[PDB]
């Protein structure tokens, strides 16, 4: 009865859309800009399943928020690309993106086409990168006391800052161990081989990093030993149980002696399995699947110890720690796949529950971090902080460079760009300067969280950098006085800064190329 | 991308669905200029209509 | 389109039409193979491959270059093993020809339907000067057979 | 307001509102929990939706059984449980300190002080307190008489006076019997069994095992005066081939032959046991008892019954271990190596019937390393009340043995920290002296609550206690029948050392984290649907 | 009958004819053997056959 | 033999509560426990699902497990609650939250230790038990998470007893939990290698049959339980009544499951249509049997015409003559034999019970093994893969203590399982780029 | 980007009948992965696969590849649906069950005896079959797309096999039917991994990886 053309699809266009997206981007920044600096306070979030997330992490805040607006979905997404890439800097990236997007509407209202602004933004990004590499500082990874200060400068902003001296040791020892050169010349620092285990109770000063692994299992049969000094271990994959085939089988029996003989043949087959394992004389047997009651009887006879139903994620860590490799068929069990690199096997009780320990390895390539503390919520914040530290240490080991922290780099880059823009003639001169001036939102946020004068401190610091050799001066985040970063000792890896600037600039380019919105077309 | 936009919209007027597959065909045959073709086709109709309103 | 992977153009083609099935042997009576000894498993695998191999050797013996199968819905018409051998012997294969246009195909090129391997001789083949599948710009792939020696009135 | 413009259905509470919600709600948990502290505390009643009844006085039990829906009442509840499964005692004092600690910190914040200043006060106070506690502890030999006092001090705050006299002896004795040398105390070997009959003063300790099931055949003997114990988990139940199989015969006669033949696998196993029984038990004077973890067919029962072999089926997995250390046999999975060396010994086995249910007793073991506690009472709610009080008693004794030290209680120690924390506060610098002062008053909630629940005056009594310990350097606590100063160690009041160390660690950490919260927000998806 | 699945298999004419007679004769002897001991009444806890 | 029934979660408890209700009213049992029947045919096999206590009382063999008292109190306070064993009720205090990690690692771990004790006490009262029955849903956390943990613990304890299950299959058109696919994929991974067979049922066809075919434009869950409880009775019906051939659950596995890994069935219930059609449709043998191969009586979203059936089983209930049942069965077997099996002819298993289910003239039950079930499992995997790329809502699972590798592990099996069913069709084996050169 | 685009097109130039050249675009695989800026998107002289090695213990870099392409699954064998197994002598059961797992073992040893280091398969590989590659020190990948396998076989000179039988009864695997590439490396690109095949000798092939701020921006450069 009615005539239609698009059937219930909304549409917006014009300068309302461009102003609509920018106002949405700034709102997300206003949510998170209180969580920056050593004086940052915490937030608590509520999830659909009733848990509480008391966190300070920039990404953690945003991933528990539901927003309809298309513009906001972009900001949430670039948060997790930063975390997955370099693990640190998920807050400074958001604050920059809002400021770089907010200082652009000034030009739009002066009838300036967006493509003119875009060509100016990406032109300033290249000079941003070159200037950063100029003031880079080379580091010597062989100096342990230098590497402790790198990690300490990245966790003084979190909750574990009270136990900082302990945390740096835990993070550094683990990464120094999982480093692994292998066939060819492929060096890696994979992080699925550094398990983090939480156990409520005790005190946080009871945390330690083990030379090995821990398992939430216990011996199948009580008679089996619980304390071995130098175990010879084998890791299996199949099951020690007479299981059915798959080729559409059936048995037809017409004699008295066929029913009992068939049953006796299953026990002989298992005895074939157990005898073959014994041929290698091990002390510990670890398997992925079930173990029949008969198989335990033969194994306990030969003084073996067995573990049932271990996850595939745990065998791969054990195999790398002890030195064994997993073998599926016992008929192909050899001496090169038996692991003799352990130094102890112990099963303790931790609060009405049994754990299995394999420690004192000769040269492990896998570790298991043990954490104790008040409750689940506190330990949940501990591992989120520890993961950032272990991601920070890795980036140093792949690109040994440093740049001053505390806002020193931003002012150094700001001065360099401004002095370069006065050799530029044309309308692109103005956007080229406002982008550089947008970096100063990093020191400004630090001052406001400290409780100081953001007008007096910033103008004195801008005037400071105008001199010839003062590029390392930054803002102290606890008292509020301009101090040199050489003596205070704050540094962050060069990789973190490069990604923060690159992600921030490119997001502003994306949302500045918008002209209209179409909605509700139902796929 | 002109072809991508039109494919994602919901249209039921038969006079418009002809243009949606017009841009789709330009994608397969060539792969560029899928927005130029739609503009030209709609301008040819509009300009020809005034000729038909006059007794031609 | 053609099931073969690699061959898309044939010159001086000899075309033959098939109405039987190149698969494992299958009787209308409900049959089944019973295994009771371990040596029997290897025998079944070997005997199946020989049976399929025998069929293809007969077809190549007559000089056939292009093969046309007919659709079947009760048993498979072209197994993976059969297609592998036909590739090595350089035979162009076209599968799933409709049952309701078999008359038109025979009329156009002059072939003769066959329903038994024992009757696949050189007298049941048609000749064509060119057989090739052409690829339209973006619409899809099409097949053409041109230059029939014994043309019909179609 | 910066989060409403994105998701209008979001609920938030900003800076000063967030502190107001947390502090006002943490105090709510304290107003009802403060009546549990001390042996004079009041017993609550709890009723679920089904109409059940559960009287209790415990801290952790009360937390999870009271109808509460609050975020900040969820953080506290999770901590109280974490302090429960590890230490076993000290959950009520946990909540009282956290609430009182937030109240004192709020007192100075309302005057315009930044919360981070008080936080640094707590850490400085926490470190000093942990050093003071390290020098007050009393090291002893852990003789039986000392453990009686520690066990009594923890069983007296959760049952009436006359009952705690009975449970104290059983708890101390059971720990000692299973305790080897330096090897740690391994629980799960103190079986707790409940029998709903007779008065509740008949709770006793049995130097053996009790099993909640018995003989199933009618003609099995009900009592055995000298038994051999066989512990096995092999199956005497009819079993079929893993691979599919069926019987094809030809006539009636062949059908019978196939029927008899199919029992031969099981009948072989039964003959193995009987052949052993004839050998060791040559004359009809001793006994023989079979305990199996699996099922037993009626045919197998009839064969065993004809030889007077008492047999039980499908016992629990844990008892496969307890019987081994009690009687002294070997838990075996197969009969292909049966020998007299693998049999256990037990001096008395008999059977008890309680209406619908039956029980079996294994007693008079030569040197048991495992024992059982038998709980008796006239109600279901009473049995649960005894069960919880038993759990706390074992943990308190075990901690007093694992550690070499015991700390006097009755409210004496917190006064001592309060005194020492005052004389350290002039040393520190800045406004952090306010944080130290806040902590010192927090530790004084334990002596106050104890005096308040007995019917005395808080201010008058606490000054009397602080009047002492300042002119005479002895450790002085609160007396519950006179209100007078009392020397804790001389009377017999005691407290575990690990409980106090962990209690100070946990409380300070939470209050530190709670006070630094900017805002409470709920902006995510409403429900997981 | 066998607890495991059990079917009767016949391959010749004689086995088909002699199956029914054989089953009945076996049942007669079993009951007569019971009556040989002197039992006057039989009590069972299950189904009875015709 | 002896069987035990165990229910968990939301959906499992509801069906089980109705199931025991549609058993007592047949066998002459009453909501107090006495037996008031006059037919000895009912009491011959009464002990397979029941225990007898002194005084003539009878009690079910059932275990009710849930992490929240709300559901258990509803059954306890509701009808037939006085019949059940008092101690068999096992309940938590906090629920599961439908996070599969929470029900598989954190909460279910400390509950099974107490539940495993109860099932031992029930298994001690039977001379020789034969197997278990499990009733659970694949969407809730407790059904999937704790259901997986329960089965793994059961297998280690009990070596070779059969594992029958009745699981409802999620219909993603009814998506519900935004994170539905995570729950379904992991449980099926464990189910493949630890159960004999599973009977799948979807709420979609549960929604269609009552609404469209019958009446009640707004059918609530209460009616949905009745329809599935009708299907509960039948696969299980033969077991509680005598027959000329002793059909036990073990021979069901060997005779219905040709391959140990392709062991998922979908059932069928014919005699239930519109109330007027319940009267005016001439409910004779061949039209009633005609509903077996229809597109309406199915309760799974798998088109049969685009599939090939493997094995079929037919159960009949009622006192008929022997001839007409075989006559029509002979007719139906060859009527639509074109769309029948590929290499397993003559699959029809015929079972007849004199006493029908109480209430109606006629009743039957059908079981079929389809190759179209992969159409259902494929769609689950496709939706799963689209979400894992974005890592959406992943922290709620990984952050609970489970490694990310498990999500990638479970995906591999689902592709492996689909490949298995696809292989047995030989029809689905039937290009954009221009690379068609020399070789 | 114009330099990248032209180089990729000229790298797929094909010489066809009589004198016609051919440039089959969309034969170049384009991959998206968020992370660094788009100016760091890199062209690959070879091919790229969105797959990871089957098992962890297996090696992850080969410096001289002998690539073998297969189109069939490597799992334990199983009799067809028409063939049944009936046992009347129990002593034969043990040999029956071995042959299921032993037929597949012999096929693997035929493959590995000719010098193959990298195995690519469209079908799946059983967990037991992965062990033989581990000890021999070879790399294997399962669940590979068909269209990907066609391009690698064309570029590296290998031949796609749907079976092992030859013009006689037995099964053989000669060395004249193997591909050759200069290097196979599994790399890390923003939290996930993929496989790179470099410097194929039979022909030239190229692939492009694109980097961007997020996924929506990455999809835009692809179109
Ligand atoms: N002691 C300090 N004084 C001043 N600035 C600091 C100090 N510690 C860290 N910062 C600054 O904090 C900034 C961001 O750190 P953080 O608060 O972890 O946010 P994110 O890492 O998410 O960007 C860095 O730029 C660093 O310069
Ligand atoms: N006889 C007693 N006289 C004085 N104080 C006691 C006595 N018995 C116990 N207390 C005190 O009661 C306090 C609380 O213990 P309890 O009531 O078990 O709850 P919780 O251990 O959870 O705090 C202990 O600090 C202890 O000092
Ligand atoms: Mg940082
Ligand atoms: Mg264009
Ligand atoms: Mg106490």
């Amino acid at each position: 009865p009615v005539l239609v053309l698009s059937q219930n699809t909304k549409r917006e266009s014009g300068r309302k859309v461009q102003s609509g997206n920018i106002n949405a981007a700034k709102t997300i920044a206003d949510i998170i800009r209180t969580c920056l600096g050593p004086k940052s306070m915490m937030k608590m979030l509520l999830d659909p399943m009733g848990g509480i997330v008391m966190t300070n992490d920039g990404n953690a805040i945003l991933r528990e928020i539901q927003v309809q607006h298309p513009a906001a979905k972009s900001m949430i997404e670039i948060s997790r690309t930063q975390d997955e890439e370099v693990g640190d800097g998920t807050t400074s990236v958001i604050i920059l993106a809002g400021e770089m997007l907010s200082v652009a509407e000034h030009f739009l209202e002066q009838q300036m086409h967006p493509t003119v602004v875009i060509s100016a933004y990406r032109k300033a990004l290249d000079d941003m990168i070159s200037t950063l590499k100029k003031i880079s500082i080379p580091v010597d990874i062989s100096d342990s006391d230098m590497m402790l200060n790198i990690i300490n400068s990245s966790i003084t902003t979190k909750a574990i800052s009270r136990w900082s001296s302990l945390a740096c040791n835990i993070a550094l020892d683990a990464v120094k161990m999982v480093q692994f050169e292998e066939n060819g010349r492929k060096e890696i620092d994979i992080k699925k081989y550094a398990r983090v285990e939480k156990i409520p109770g005790g005190i946080i000063e009871d945390s330690c990093v083990l030379r090995g692994v821990m398992i939430n299992k216990d011996v199948t049969h009580p008679r089996m030993r619980r304390y071995i000094k130098n175990p010879r271990i084998v890791l299996l994959d199949s099951s020690l149980e007479y299981k059915k085939g798959e080729s559409q089988t059936d048995i037809e029996i017409t004699r008295e002696e066929d029913f009992t003989r068939i049953l006796q043949m299953e026990e002989e087959y298992i005895q074939q399995l157990c005898e073959d394992i014994i041929q290698l004389k091990p002390d510990v047997v670890i398997t992925e699947k079930g173990i029949s009651d008969l198989a335990q009887h033969y194994l306990m006879r030969a003084n073996i110890t067995a573990i049932r139903r271990v996850r595939k994620t745990d065998n791969n860590r054990i195999a790398r720690a002890c030195g064994a490799r997993i073998v599926s068929r016992p008929e192909e069990l050899r001496e090169d796949d038996v692991g003799t690199g352990a130094g102890l096997l112990e099963i303790k009780k931790i609060g009405d529950e049994y754990f299995t320990f394999i420690t004192d390895c000769k040269d492990p390539k896998a570790c298991t971090i043990l954490l104790r503390g008040a409750s689940k919520e506190i330990l949940s914040e501990v591992e989120r902080n520890l993961q950032d530290a272990m991601q920070v240490c890795r980036n140093v080991l792949l690109d040994p460079q440093l740049v001053p922290g505390g806002g020193a780099s931003e002012m150094a880059v700001a001065h360099a760009l401004t002095e370069k823009s006065k050799a530029m003639t044309g309308v692109e001169q103005w956007p080229y300067r406002a982008v550089a001036q947008a970096l100063e939102v990093i020191p400004r946020t630090l001052i406001q969280n400290c409780g100081a004068s953001t007008i007096r401190l910033l103008t004195s610091l801008r005037a400071k950098h105008t001199q010839e050799n003062c590029e390392t001066w930054g803002v102290n985040g606890e008292t509020g006085t301009l101090v040199d970063m050489k003596e205070l000792g704050i540094w962050e890896p060069l990789a973190v800064k490069l990604q923060t600037y690159k992600t921030a600039v490119e997001t502003a380019v994306l949302l500045l190329r918008i002209d209209d919105i179409v909605s509700g077309h139902k796929k | 991308d002109g072809a991508t936009i039109l494919k994602l919209l919901e249209v039921e007027h038969p006079a418009a669905k002809v243009l949606c597959e017009l841009a789709d065909l330009q994608d397969k045959e060539v792969g560029d200029g899928t927005t130029s073709v739609v503009i030209i086709a709609a301008e040819l109709l509009k300009n020809a209509d005034e000729l038909v309103k006059q007794k031609i | 389109k053609v099931s073969n992977s690699g061959i898309t153009r044939v010159e001086k083609a000899k075309i033959g039409l098939i109405q039987f099935c190149l698969s494992a042997p299958k009787t209308d009576m409900d049959n089944q193979i019973v295994v009771s000894d371990y040596a029997q498993m290897d025998r079944v695998l070997r005997e199946e491959r020989a049976y399929i191999l025998n069929l293809v050797k007969q077809i190549k013996k007559t000089g056939c270059n292009v093969l046309l199968i007919q659709k079947s819905i009760l048993r498979d018409a072209l197994s993976d093993l059969a297609l592998h051998f036909l590739n090595k012997m350089k035979i162009m294969v076209i599968k799933d020809i409709e049952r309701e246009d078999i008359e038109f195909i025979c009329k156009t090129i002059g072939t003769k339907p066959v329903a038994h391997i024992d009757q696949f001789t050189a007298d049941m083949l048609g000749s064509a000067e060119l057989a090739e599948e052409v690829n339209l710009n973006g619409s899809g792939k099409l097949l053409k057979i041109t230059g029939c020696a014994s043309p019909g009135k179609t | 307001a910066a989060v409403k413009t994105l998701n209008p259905k979001a609920e938030v509470a900003r800076a000063q509102a967030a502190l107001a919600v947390n502090i006002s709600a943490a105090r709510g948990l304290q107003d009802v929990l403060r009546t549990n502290l001390g042996p004079k505390g009041t017993m609550k009643m709890l009723v679920s939706g089904a109409g059940d009844i559960k009287l209790t006085k415990d801290g952790n039990v009360l937390l999870h059984e009271m109808q509460i829906q609050h975020p900040t009442a969820s953080l506290i509840a999770k901590v109280a449980t974490a302090q429960d499964d590890i230490t076993g005692d000290g959950t009520t004092s946990n909540v009282l300190i956290i609430g009182e600690l937030l109240k004192q910190a709020d007192l100075y914040i309302s005057e315009g002080l930044h919360p981070r200043i008080i936080t640094e006060g707590f850490e400085a106070a926490k470190e000093k307190a942990l050093q003071f506690l390290e020098e007050v502890k009393v090291s002893r030999e852990m003789d039986r008489e000392t453990l009686i006092d520690v066990a009594r001090t923890s069983l007296r705050t959760k049952v009436h006076a006359e009952l705690a006299d009975v449970l104290t002896e059983a708890v101390v004795d059971s720990i000692l019997a299973i305790k080897k040398q330096d090897e740690p105390i391994d629980l799960f070997m103190i079986e707790i069994m409940e029998m709903k009959h007779k008065s509740e003063t008949d709770t006793s300790l049995i130097r053996g095992l009790v099993l909640d099931h018995g003989a199933r055949h009618p003609d099995m003997k009900k009592r055995v005066e000298d038994a051999y114990i066989l512990t096995c988990n092999v199956s005497l139940e009819y079993e079929k081939t893993e691979v599919n199989s069926g019987f094809f015969y030809k006539s009636a006669e062949e059908r019978e032959k196939l029927v008899k033949a199919e029992r031969k696998f099981i009948e072989d196993r039964v003959k193995k046991i009987i052949e052993l029984k004839r050998k060791v038990c040559g004359d009809s004077d001793k006994g023989f008892v079979v305990i199996n973890q699996k099922g037993i067919d009626p045919f197998s029962l009839d064969a065993l019954s004809k030889e007077g072999i008492v047999a039980l089926r499908r016992a629990k997995r844990r008892n496969m271990e307890r019987l081994t250390l009690a009687c002294g046999g070997v838990a075996l999975n197969s009969f292909d190596d049966l020998s007299p060396d693998c049999l256990g010994h037990a001096g008395l086995v008999y059977e008890y019937t309680l209406g619908e249910e039956k029980f079996t007793f294994i007693e008079k073991c030569n040197n048991p390393r495992s024992v059982t506690l038998l709980i008796k009472g006239p109600n279901k709610h009473t049995l649960t009340q005894i069960k919880d009080a038993v759990r706390d008693g074992l943990r308190a004794v075990k901690n007093a043995i694992d550690d070499g030290c015991v700390v006097p209680g009755a409210g004496a120690v917190e006064v001592a920290m309060a005194e020492a924390l005052i004389k350290h506060k002039p040393s520190v610098k800045g406004r952090a002296q306010l944080g130290v002062q806040a902590f010192a008053d927090a530790l004084l909630i334990i002596p106050k609550v104890l005096a308040q629940n007995s019917g005395f005056d808080l201010q008058e009594t606490l000054v009397k206690i602080q009047a002492e310990h300042s002119e005479s350097g002895q450790l002085v606590g609160v007396d519950l029948n006179t209100g007078e100063p009392m020397v804790a160690a001389e009377v017999g009041v005691w407290d575990n050392y690990c409980v106090k160390k962990q209690l100070l660690h946990s409380c300070t950490v939470i209050a530190t984290n709670i006070l630094l919260v900017d805002e409470i927000m709920r902006a995510g998806m409403s429900f997981l649907k | 009958i066998t607890e495991t699945k059990g079917t009767v298999l016949i391959k010749t004419a004689e086995e088909l004819m002699n199956f029914s007679k054989g089953e009945e004769n076996l049942m007669d002897a079993q009951v007569k053997a019971i009556a040989d001991t002197g039992a006057n009444v039989v009590v069972t806890g299950g189904k009875v056959a015709d | 033999r002896e069987i035990v029934h165990i229910q968990a979660g939301q959906c499992g408890n509801q069906i089980g509560a109705k199931f025991w209700e549609v058993i007592s009213d047949e066998h002459g049992i009453d909501p107090t426990g006495t037996y008031h029947g006059d037919s000895d045919l009912q009491l011959d096999r009464i002990s397979v699902y029941y225990n007898e206590a002194t005084g003539g009382k009878y009690v079910p063999r059932a275990i009710l497990v849930d992490l929240e008292p709300g559901t258990m109190d509803s059954v306890r306070s509701g009808p037939f609650g006085q019949i059940f064993r008092p101690d068999n009720f096992v309940f938590g205090q906090s629920g599961a939250g439908n996070n599969w990690a929470k029900g598989h690692y954190t909460e279910g771990a400390e509950l099974v230790d107490s539940v495993l004790d109860v099932v031992r006490k029930e298994a001690e009262s039977c001379d020789c038990l034969q197997g278990f029955q499990l009733t659970h849903s694949l969407g809730g956390g407790t059904g999937s998470g704790m259901g997986t943990l329960l089965i793994s613990k059961i297998r280690e304890e009990y070596p070779d007893r059969i594992m029958n299950t009745f699981s409802v299959v999620p219909s993603p058109k009814v998506s519900d939990t935004v994170v539905e696919p995570y729950n379904a994929t992991l449980s099926v991974h464990q189910l493949v290698e630890n159960t004999d067979e599973t009977y799948c049922i979807d709420n979609e066809a549960l929604y269609d049959i009552c609404f469209r075919t019958l009446k009640l434009t707004t059918p609530t869950y209460g009616d949905l339980n009745h329809l599935v409880s009708a299907t509960m009775s039948g696969v299980t019906t033969c077991l509680r009544f005598p027959g000329q051939l002793n059909a036990d659950l073990r021979k069901l596995a060997v005779n219905m499951v040709p391959f140990p890994r392709l062991h998922f069935f979908m059932p069928g219930f014919a005699p239930l249509t519109s109330r007027g059609s319940q009267q005016y449709r001439a409910l004779t043998v061949p039209e009633l049997t005609q509903q077996v191969f229809d597109a309406k009586n199915m309760m799974a979203a798998c088109d049969p015409r685009h599939g090939r059936y493997l094995t079929v089983a037919a159960v009949f209930r009622g006192r008929m003559s022997m001839k007409e049942v075989d006559e029509q069965m002979l007719n139906v077997q060859n009527k639509n034999s074109s769309y029948f099996v590929e290499w397993i002819p003559n699959n029809v298993k015929t079972a007849v019970c004199d006493i029908p289910p109480r209430g109606l003239k006629m009743a039957v039950t059908f079981i079929g093994n389809s190759t179209a079930i992969q159409e259902l499992f494929k769609r689950i995997s496709e939706q799963f893969t689209a979400m894992f790329r974005r890592k959406a809502f992943l922290h709620w699972y990984t952050g609970e203590g489970m490694d990310e590798m498990e999500f990638t592990e479970a995906e591999s099996n689902m592709n492996d399982l689909v490949s298995e069913y696809q292989q047995y069709q030989d029809a689905t084996a039937e290009f954009g780029e221009e690379a068609e050169e020399e070789a | 980007f114009a330099n990248m685009v032209v180089d990729a097109v000229l790298a797929i130039k094909y010489t066809d009948i009589r004198g016609q050249p051919r440039y089959p675009v969309n034969s170049v695989n384009i991959l998206k992965a968020h992370g660094r800026s788009q100016m760091e998107s890199m062209l690959i002289s070879g091919y790229a696969l969105n797959c990871v090695v089957g098992s962890q213990g297996m090696p992850k870099r080969i410096v001289n590849a002998k690539i073998a392409c297969l189109d069939f699954s490597l799992q334990k064998t199983k009799m067809k649906l028409g063939v049944q197994v009936v046992i009347t002598d129990p002593e034969k059961l043990d040999q029956i069950r071995q042959r299921e797992s032993d037929i597949t073992k012999e096929r693997i040893q035929k493959i590995l005896a000719t010098g193959a280091n990298v195995i690519l398969t469209t079908g799946g590989i059983d967990d037991m079959c992965l062990k033989y590659f581990v000890e021999a020190g070879a790399m294997a990948v399962r669940r590979v797309l068909k269209r990907d396998l066609k391009r690698i076989a064309k570029a590296s000179g290998a031949t796609i096999l749907s079976t092992l039988a030859n013009l006689e009864g037995e099964e053989t695997f000669e060395a004249a039917m193997l591909g050759q590439a200069e290097e196979v490396v599994q790399e890390r690109i923003c939290d996930d991994e993929l496989i790179l095949i470099k410097n194929t000798k039979a022909r030239t092939s190229a692939s492009i990886i694109l980097r961007g701020a997020n996924d929506f921006m990455c999809d835009e450069m692809e179109r």
